[PDB]
């Protein structure tokens, strides 16, 4: 049983090196799906769908 | 030209797992999970070639005290061993000083994880229940 | 037993509110979300929009 | 700089750089808070069983 | 009142224009207090604690 709110905010993001030319496009795509809500489906797949 | 990129990650469900026949599986698809689909959709919107690559040391990243040295996917991609990592990593400062993160797709918090104690209602005793039989 | 403590509410969820006409929902003239229900896709924010 | 409760959208990743989200948003409905209802005359059966 | 989960996941982050060198330090400064909590700490200030 999980009892009691988040203690703290943290959130899941990809790691890419610095300097990385493909961190920006990339995250552009994170912005696409993300307002794509894919994520939701996904996370309902995977989670709450099994 | 165009390069397959090499993307590393942890063997972690919902997110990372082995297929039950993969050892007659190749390649990326030897893996499922979340993250599996995350990047291959990623590699969809992106338009390049990956390949999917689990983490040597089976951690996400920790900088030594004495060595000063990342393992982990972190020292990874800082020693350039892979090329991109996508998987339930924390982001913490230490980790944004030395690579970049993309904006979190996923928010969570501290859990708290107990047993599940359930006393069901008797449907007989429970009459008589009070004080003895 | 004699509680007038009820709180009840009539939809609890969107997806209520698009099976309802009685209350009637929106938001401002613009915004995010404007843009959000004018794009999204599912059935329920579809129909709400 | 910008800073306010501005919403992170991709139009506007698209031509600024946003910092990292220190407050998650999602969509709230606002219902008038109804007062406490009486239960009125069905009192009289009402609990323990229907 | 609010009721209902939030229908989307959203956030908020300062804006800065593309190219400028402030970005980076101050994001790094918004992981600080994130890590720090002082972003609970006035969110409960000007939200729960009046």
């Amino acid at each position: 049983m999980k009892v009691g709110g988040n203690l703290d905010s943290k959130g899941y993001g990809i790691a890419t090196p610095k300097g990385s030319s493909l961190g920006n496009a990339v995250n552009l795509a994170v912005l696409k799906l993300n307002e794509q809500g894919l994520l939701d489906k996904l996370k309902n797949k995977w989670w709450y769908d099994k | 030209e165009n390069k397959t990129v090499v993307v590393t990650t942890i063997l972690e469900s919902p997110y990372v797992m082995m297929k039950k026949n993969h050892e007659m599986l190749e390649g990326n698809e030897r893996y499922e999970g979340y993250c599996v689909d995350l990047a291959a959709e990623i590699a969809k919107h992106c338009g390049f070639k990956y390949k999917l690559t689990i983490v040597g040391d089976g951690k996400y990243g920790a900088r030594d005290a004495d060595t000063k040295i990342w393992n982990g996917m972190v020292g990874e991609l800082v020693y350039g061993k892979a090329d991109i990592a996508i998987a339930p990593l924390t982001i913490t400062l230490v980790r944004e000083e030395v690579i970049d993160f993309s904006k979190p797709f996923m928010s969570l918090g501290i859990s708290i994880m107990i047993k599940k104690p359930q006393k069901s209602k008797p449907g007989v005793f429970s009459f008589l229940d009070p004080l003895a039989y | 037993f004699l509680t007038v403590e009820r709180m009840v509410s009539p939809i609890e969820s969107a997806e209520d509110l698009s099976k309802q006409t009685e209350i009637a929902y929106g938001t401002l003239d613009s915004g995010s979300t404007k843009e959000f229900f004018r794009r999204s896709k599912i059935a329920v924010f579809d129909k709400m929009w």
